[PDB]
């Protein structure tokens, strides 16, 4: 099928990104590491679709701007994490 | 005594100028043309395909002699 | 024909590689002679004939000397970091404009920005891999350098780019045919050299090495093999960045001989400055980039956005 | 997408004498060539834009190539030496085949064509 | 005053903003000048542009000298 | 590209050979428990280098991520100046650089650009 | 909008973010608005005086980031196969979009994060989360037309939303489970129309807008505090708590009218079986509301006696009393409303 | 394309985000189809736009043609692996580079 | 051809990335992949302009998280997994074998490279990125860029407020 010969690989890569975002690693940063991994794969598919259009790749910039802000915001929340808990370990948070 | 510096500067000046003056030499010896075609624009690339097809060598030029001189009409 | 074309491209890169690798050896001698003359010293004068074979006389030692296997270092990372430091130094040369084509490189100006940023990881990984207090301080002193110069670097490149119309470096030649952009861009030339120093981590911005603050910076735990490549990779950066100043502000007549008389002179300037200024303070640089340079660079984008607009109406 | 009922002209019709003249040789005569075949060119290029069917502009295309081939026969008849020097220079002077370098030899040709 | 304090503390932002202010001004001249010449209609066109003699655009062909 | 990748590999091989020569050409002597000890001015080290290294430019560190992503939007300017509407291009570009300056001066005045103290 | 000029901004940018989503004529445009909304809420939500608040700022961020990420994943996939923002016949690719949106709003199967982040929010924060943040997600689900997936969420929402709430004593955590149930009614109202949903949402926000103030004005966070809470006139305290009954949708009060119009339309559309499970499960929701009214309906209590006085903010209380009055007498104004016909 | 319920002025902001109307092989194909959606409305349009949607999808998504192409290649390989072809004459004469 | 080998490597590096635990091991894996994805994207496009931008953008994020990794997760451990090295190396060669015996006219992506375009396409003879990036700064889509600007500036106000610089540095107490 068309979807299997052309769009399978990025999707299989995407789900592997999510399975990193949920696996049990001690440090919160392990979530941030896997966060921009997924974003890297989202860019890849979005770039497939935008190129089916002849001239629409400019929207890649729009996507990248929101990619950094969620990473940048994701990093700020970690900073605020440290200065109330002292450490970023997942097991240090109240389970609720 | 400021002369003693110059031997250092002469060598660096010469060595860094070897490449560009070498390829200008090699291209003439090996292409027949000093400069290689510039694939900077679609039109340049397009025509480069055209030359590579006709003569089977993009750097061998096909002057008027390739034109069929006469037509019997 | 086409099959032959790429063969020549290989030769050019190899020719450019060996020539750059040779020059950085002779640059190090030139650094010692010139820095030995600004100081009232004589400089290396005995070895061989009049000191010319000095840098080769040192390349022997740094390779007949044993590797160091630090006890607390992640050895594979510690062992590989020199490779990529040298590789990234040589690799960035493939974008240097030639009218005798070597690589097309539309968007060559960007390719500069990507490659120069990579040079920080090699310092960064080497310092952390060494697993020594000073080495780590050197690495994190180098990263903070990037946080400062990186943003202002792009903006200042953009100003030059507006003048030429494209990111292809070749166009610098055509626009600098009557005069030199140095005249139009005098403060940027002066600013650009300042950022160029940060790129190569030189006095007055010598923080990665950090000599006399850190014992030897991120190099403190390297020896014969690794340290040599770190050194050569350092001076390859100076040589290129000096050239990149010559293509932007000084004509960019790559096929003329004088261009290489100019290139060495800017290399002399880099040594000249090292023998004049004391090192900045680790924070004063980061404040300098954000408080002054970034604001300065943005101000002229308006000046050149207006000037290009005004010039566009006339032409 | 092409099916049996779609009508393509037969092979014999598409055959026609072609230039087969390299890039540098073409760029040499560009400015003098253009002033002559403009009537055919504009007629051909106009239809191709409004009407985007290659088979529809088949007739006009043959006019364009004939005019080009017609021009060079004249050049072959008179300025053969000069044109080759201009083309050779234009080819071997820069990687872009820019006109800005070969102004001198260009002058030699322009005087040949305006005297003949 | 204010002018003095900045001119003494951060002279670059004053000089830099002085040229920045120059950009807006001579950007306002050039932009107005652009539509004072009808520069949307440019005598040299990218691509091979051919009009019919009856097309409305065919009237607006900018007629220049060189 | 494909030309550049090949030379990228070829260079990497060449530079790799250089230490592979150095590793053999290097004089070889028995490694001592002290020879491979870290360097910390000749006195044994109190603290591993892998302890948490405090940070003071964290705030600038985040601002650096942002300011770059606006470099992605200024760079295309030149490329599309010949092809765009001059009012839209002129207006938008200016209110792009004023926004950046205003943001910078705002934080500079608020003292965020200064390091943690 | 309580402390500094900065809080004023984040509130507005939240409004802009939500509006961009619900006014966007394409998935990609809609997704952008969600990102705008994301960072408008976090700074409002994070306060370092509380060890709990920063934890709340986390769970929301990880959940929402994943939701928008998966949401964008499917939207790209959706128009990779159809080449349109719309799918002619709904299939799996459209289901995936629905799953993300439900998680974005904390519907039943993916609600877990939602109560578990309510421990460390101020009351004014919970209102922004409970009411406004559910606009953009639920409003996009109106575009997608999968029945069974949407239907399953309703059935689980009312069930999990009710049974879970019986065991809580923290009012903030209790209201979360209460809000999950009302969310179930929306999605049920969303497979039939939107005008009902728009009406029903407005009333739901109205009641929650009221109950939040009463806790917010008197800073109550636990059931025990209700009994210890001091009021001059036990008649007054008795009447304030009569808003819970409206939140339970009892017909003598205004809070039933919303439930009522959702049944007159679901029944009109023959969804009889759904209403049985929903309306029946609402009783359990009505239960723990009465557990709160234990502190009001009985009206002589053993209370601590180091307070004789009520200290309350005027403007909040001034607006709260007005809102409460309609919450008890708002039924006779159904004549005026002309949005149901 | 989706229809916002709100349709406040904000929709003007993001309406023209992604389109096919800028120098595309399917610019005319989509305008007809989407026009028909405007004439009949969204829900009813999905039942009257059978041709326009299929044509537009076969112009952008191109599945209909790519999925012809593999049938040709696979059927070329199937013949050879069955011995019905030969190694010497596996492929047809290639097209001229200066074409397409 | 290298496109398939790029497919193999991006898959291979993703398998291991699922198994990294040490944050720097994750970072090195991610950095390597950011190179390949950047390379791969430019294959199926009229220019590599976006690969340059993407590469530049992510490298900014690469440095910053090392600064925080070196402050938060400094003391952690690696473990060479002989299961992993064999598994990746086993499949990697296996995948590389297929790419040599693949009908790699079929595997090529249908997206039109610049050369894949016709010769008649008049719009393909302009600057490499003129048209594509054009309407990023023309009516009406320009307002989207403007909207980002506030969004980015408003973000710049969010970090300082979340961060609360004045209450100290960051240490992994
Ligand atoms: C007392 O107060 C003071 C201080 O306080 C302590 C100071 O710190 C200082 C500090 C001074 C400085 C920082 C000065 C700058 C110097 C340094 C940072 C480091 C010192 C080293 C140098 C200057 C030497 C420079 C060169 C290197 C380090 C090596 C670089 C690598 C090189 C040259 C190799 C290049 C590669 C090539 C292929 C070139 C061509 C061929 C060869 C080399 C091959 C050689 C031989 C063979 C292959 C054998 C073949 C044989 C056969 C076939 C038979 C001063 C001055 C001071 O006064
Ligand atoms: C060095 C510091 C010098 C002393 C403080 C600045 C004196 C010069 C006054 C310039 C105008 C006010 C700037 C300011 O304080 O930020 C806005 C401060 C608050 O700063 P903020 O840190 O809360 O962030 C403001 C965010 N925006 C811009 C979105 C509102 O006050 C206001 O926002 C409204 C009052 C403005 C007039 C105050 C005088
Ligand atoms: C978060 C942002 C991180 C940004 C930095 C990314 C790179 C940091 C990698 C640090 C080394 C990781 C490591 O220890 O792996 C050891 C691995 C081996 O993993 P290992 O698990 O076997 O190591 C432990 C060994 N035992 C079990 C004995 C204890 O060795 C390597 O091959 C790493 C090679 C690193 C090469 C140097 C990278 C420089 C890159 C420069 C820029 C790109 C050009
Ligand atoms: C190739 C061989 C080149 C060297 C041949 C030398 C023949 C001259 C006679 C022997 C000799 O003098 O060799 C040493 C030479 C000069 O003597 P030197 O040790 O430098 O003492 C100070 C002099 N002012 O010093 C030298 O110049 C020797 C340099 C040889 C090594 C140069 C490094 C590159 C490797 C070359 C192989
Ligand atoms: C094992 C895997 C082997 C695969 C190779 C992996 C190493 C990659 C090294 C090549 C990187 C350079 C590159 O490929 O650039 C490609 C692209 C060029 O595009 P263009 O502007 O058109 O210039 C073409 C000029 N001939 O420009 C780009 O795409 C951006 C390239 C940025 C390069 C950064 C330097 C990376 C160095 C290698 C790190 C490892
Ligand atoms: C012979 C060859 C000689 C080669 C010399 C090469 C020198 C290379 C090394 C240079 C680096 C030197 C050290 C350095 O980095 O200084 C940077 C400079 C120092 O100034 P700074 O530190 O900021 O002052 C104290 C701040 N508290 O930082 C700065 O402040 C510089 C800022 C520059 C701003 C220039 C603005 C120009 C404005 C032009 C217009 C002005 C005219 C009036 C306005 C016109 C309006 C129409
Ligand atoms: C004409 C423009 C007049 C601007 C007046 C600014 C005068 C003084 C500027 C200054 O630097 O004084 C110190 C003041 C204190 O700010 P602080 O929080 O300590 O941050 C570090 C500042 N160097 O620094 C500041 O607060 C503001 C410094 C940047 C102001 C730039 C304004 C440029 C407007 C054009
Ligand atoms: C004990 C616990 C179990 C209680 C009973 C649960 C079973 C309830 C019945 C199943 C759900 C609803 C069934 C239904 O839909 O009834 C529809 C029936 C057919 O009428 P019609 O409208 O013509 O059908 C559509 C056109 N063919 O016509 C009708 O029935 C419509 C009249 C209203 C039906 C309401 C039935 C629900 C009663 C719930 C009682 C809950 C227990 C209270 C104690």
């Amino acid at each position: 099928m068309i979807m299997i010969l052309y769009w399978s690989l990025p999707m299989i890569l995407f789900i592997l990104g999510l399975f990193c975002f949920v696996s049990n690693r001690k440090h919160l940063l392990s979530m941030l590491l896997s966060l921009e991994f997924i974003v890297l794969m989202l860019f890849f598919m979005l770039f497939i679709y935008l190129n089916m259009l002849n001239y629409e790749s400019y929207f890649s910039m729009m996507f990248l701007t929101f990619s950094v802000c969620e990473g940048a915001l994701g990093l700020s929340i970690l900073v605020s994490m440290i200065r109330t808990h002292g450490n970023d370990y997942f097991q240090s948070f109240s389970i609720m | 005594m400021w002369f003693e510096i110059l031997p250092g500067a002469v060598i660096i000046t010469t060595l860094l100028s070897v490449p560009i003056y070498a390829m200008y030499g090699l291209d003439k010896l090996m292409i027949g043309n000093a400069f290689r075609r510039n694939m900077d624009e679609r039109f340049s690339r397009v025509m480069y395909q055209r030359d590579f097809r006709l003569t089977d060598n993009p750097y061998k030029m096909n002057g008027l002699d390739a034109i069929p001189d006469e037509k019997t009409n | 024909m086409f099959y032959m074309e790429f063969i020549l491209s290989l030769i050019g890169s190899l020719l450019l590689i060996i020539c750059v690798l040779v020059s950085v050896a002779f640059l190090t001698l030139l650094e010692r002679k010139v820095l030995g003359y600004i100081q009232i010293r004589k400089g290396p004068n005995k070895v061989g004939l009049m000191g010319i074979p000095q840098p080769f006389c040192d390349a022997i030692k740094l390779f007949t000397k044993e590797q160091t296997y630090p006890l607390l270092s992640n050895y594979l990372s510690y062992y590989i970091s020199p490779i990529f430091s040298l590789f990234l130094s040589l690799f960035v040369w493939m974008c240097m404009p030639f009218f005798v084509k070597l690589y097309s490189f539309n968007l060559g100006g960007l390719f500069f920005l990507c490659c120069t940023s990579l040079g920080v990881y090699t310092v960064m990984v080497a310092g952390w891999s060494s697993n020594s207090n000073y080495a780590l301080l050197g690495g994190l002193r180098a990263v903070a350098q990037t946080i400062s110069y990186e943003v202002s670097l792009a903006l200042i490149l953009l100003s030059f780019i507006f003048l030429i119309g494209s990111y292809n470096m070749i166009y610098f030649f055509f626009y600098q045919v009557y005069m030199w952009f140095l005249i139009i861009l005098f403060p940027m030339a002066l600013v650009w050299v300042s950022i160029s120093l940060a790129e190569t981590n030189r006095t007055p911005f010598d923080f990665a090495e950090g000599e006399s603050e850190l014992v030897s910076g991120f190099n403190v735990e390297y020896s014969s093999g690794g340290f040599a490549l770190i050194f050569m990779a350092e001076y390859a950066s100076i040589l290129f960045m000096s050239m990149l100043f010559c293509v932007i502000f000084l004509g960019c007549d790559v096929f003329n001989l004088l261009f290489y008389m100019k290139l060495t002179f800017i290399s002399f300037v880099f040594i000249w400055v090292r023998g004049t200024l004391p090192r900045f303070r680790y924070d004063k640089l980061m404040y300098l980039a954000w408080k002054c340079f970034l604001s300065f660079s943005l101000n002229y984008l308006l000046f050149f956005i207006g000037f290009k607009i005004l010039l566009f109406s006339l032409l | 997408v092409i099916t049996n009922n779609t009508t393509l002209p037969e092979e014999s019709e598409l055959n026609v004498q072609e230039l087969n003249l390299s890039s540098a040789a073409l760029r040499a005569g560009a400015f003098h060539l253009g002033k002559q075949c403009e009537q055919a060119n504009n007629e051909f290029m106009l239809c191709r834009q409004e009407l985007d069917d290659p088979r529809a502009c088949l007739a006009e295309g043959k006019a364009v190539t004939s005019c080009a081939l017609d021009f060079f026969r004249k050049v072959k008849k008179t300025c053969h030496e000069e044109f080759t020097q201009y083309a050779t220079c234009l080819d071997k002077s820069s990687g872009t085949m820019a006109f800005s370098h070969c102004r001198k030899t260009q002058g030699v040709f322009d005087k040949c064509i305006k005297d003949n | 005053s204010l002018l003095k304090r900045a001119w003494n503390e951060i002279p670059d932002i004053v000089g830099g903003s002085a040229l920045a202010l120059a950009g807006i001004v001579m950007a306002t001249i050039g932009v107005a000048n652009y539509y004072a010449k009808d520069g949307d209609n440019r005598r040299y066109k990218l691509g091979y542009v051919v009009y019919r003699h009856d097309d409305p655009r065919a009237l607006k062909v900018r007629n220049d000298e060189d | 590209m494909f030309s550049i990748i090949f030379i990228a590999l070829l260079i990497l091989l060449i530079t790799t050979i250089v230490m592979f020569l150095a590793s053999i050409l290097s004089k070889k002597a028995l490694i001592d428990r002290e020879k491979s000890s870290p360097f910390e001015c000749g006195f044994d080290p109190k603290s591993s280098s892998r302890l948490p290294f405090s940070l003071r430019f964290f705030l600038i560190t985040i601002i650096f991520l942002i300011f770059d992503v606006e470099i992605a939007l200024i760079l295309p300017m030149i490329i599309i100046m010949k092809y765009s509407n001059i009012m839209i291009w002129t207006i938008t570009s200016i209110i792009f650089i004023l926004i950046l300056l205003i943001g910078l001066y705002h934080e500079w005045n608020q003292g965020m650009l200064n390091w943690s103290n | 909008m309580f402390n500094n000029s900065s809080k004023i901004l984040f509130i507005t940018i939240m409004i802009i973010g939500t509006l961009i989503t619900v006014t966007s004529n394409s998935w990609l445009g809609a997704w952008m608005g969600l990102e705008i909304n994301l960072l408008s809420f976090i700074p409002l939500l994070s306060d370092n005086n509380n060890l709990m608040s920063t934890e709340a700022s986390l769970k929301y961020f990880l959940t929402q980031v994943l939701a928008s990420t998966v949401l964008l994943f499917s939207s790209i996939l959706l128009m990779l196969k159809n080449n349109m923002n719309n799918e002619i016949n709904e299939s799996f690719t459209s289901m995936i979009i629905m799953s993300a949106l439900l998680l974005k709003s904390g519907a039943a199967p993916f609600h877990f994060w939602f109560p578990n982040m309510m421990e460390g929010l101020t009351w004014m924060n919970a209102l922004m989360l409970m009411t406004w943040q559910k606009i953009a997600p639920l409003m996009l689900i109106s575009y997608l037309n999968i029945k069974y997936l949407l239907l399953i969420s309703v059935i689980l929402s009312v069930i999990i939303g009710a049974i879970g709430g019986l065991n809580q004593t923290s009012l903030r955590k209790l209201m979360a489970f209460s809000s999950i149930n009302h969310l179930g009614w929306m999605l049920s109202s969303l497979m039939i129309s939107e005008s009902i949903w728009l009406i029903y949402f407005f009333f739901y926000s109205f009641l929650s807008f009221v109950l939040t103030f009463m806790f917010n004005i008197f800073k109550l966070f636990h059931l025990n505090q209700l009994f210890s809470w001091f009021v001059n006139s036990k008649i007054l305290k008795f009447t304030l708590f009569m808003n819970f009954l409206s939140l339970g949708g009892l017909p003598p009060f205004l809070g039933f009218l919303p439930k009522w119009l959702v049944i007159q339309q679901l029944t009109l559309c023959n969804q009889y079986f759904m209403l049985t499970l929903m309306m029946m499960s609402t009783l359990i929701t009505l239960f723990f509301y009465l557990r709160i009214c234990y502190s009001a309906f009985m009206m002589n209590y053993f209370e601590n006696n180091w307070i004789m006085k009520m200290n309350m903010n005027s403007i909040n209380y001034n607006m709260y009393m007005i809102m409460t009055f309609f919450s008890i007498f708002g039924l006779f104004l159904i004549s005026l409303f002309y949005f149901m016909f | 394309s989706l229809t916002p319920f709100l349709r406040l002025p904000l929709t003007d902001l993001t309406g023209c985000l992604i389109n096919h109307q800028t120098y595309d092989k399917c610019g005319k194909f989509e305008m007809k189809m989407m026009e028909c959606f405007e004439a009949y409305g969204l829900e009813r349009g999905k039942r009257e736009c059978a041709d326009l949607i299929s044509d537009f999808q076969e112009c952008v998504g191109m599945q209909k043609q790519l999925m012809r192409f593999h049938a040709m290649r696979n059927e070329r390989y199937k013949q050879w692996l069955k011995g019905e072809r030969k190694g010497q004459e596996f492929f047809a004469d290639p097209p001229r580079v200066d074409a397409y | 051809m290298i496109q398939l080998m790029l497919y193999s490597l991006i898959i291979t590096t993703s398998i291991i990335f699922l198994n990294m635990i040490h944050p720097l091991a994750l970072g090195l894996t991610l950095l390597i992949q950011t190179i390949f994805v950047c390379l791969l994207t430019g294959l199926m496009t009229k220019s590599f302009w976006y690969s340059y931008i993407l590469f530049l953008i992510f490298l900014g994020g690469m440095l910053v998280l090392f600064i925080y990794v070196t402050s938060l997760a400094s003391n952690e451990m690696f473990n060479l997994s002989m299961k992993l090295t064999l598994f990746s190396s086993l499949i990697l060669i296996f995948m590389l074998i297929l790419s040599f015996i693949m009908d790699k006219t079929s595997s090529s992506l249908f997206l039109m490279n610049n050369d894949m375009q016709s010769i008649i396409n008049m719009n393909s003879y302009f600057m490499e990125n003129s048209l594509s990036l054009n309407k990023l700064y023309n009516f009406p889509t320009n307002f989207i860029t403007i909207l980002l600007m506030n969004y980015l500036l408003i973000t710049l106000i969010v970090i300082v407020k979340i961060t609360k610089l004045f209450k100290g540095p960051i240490r992994m107490m």
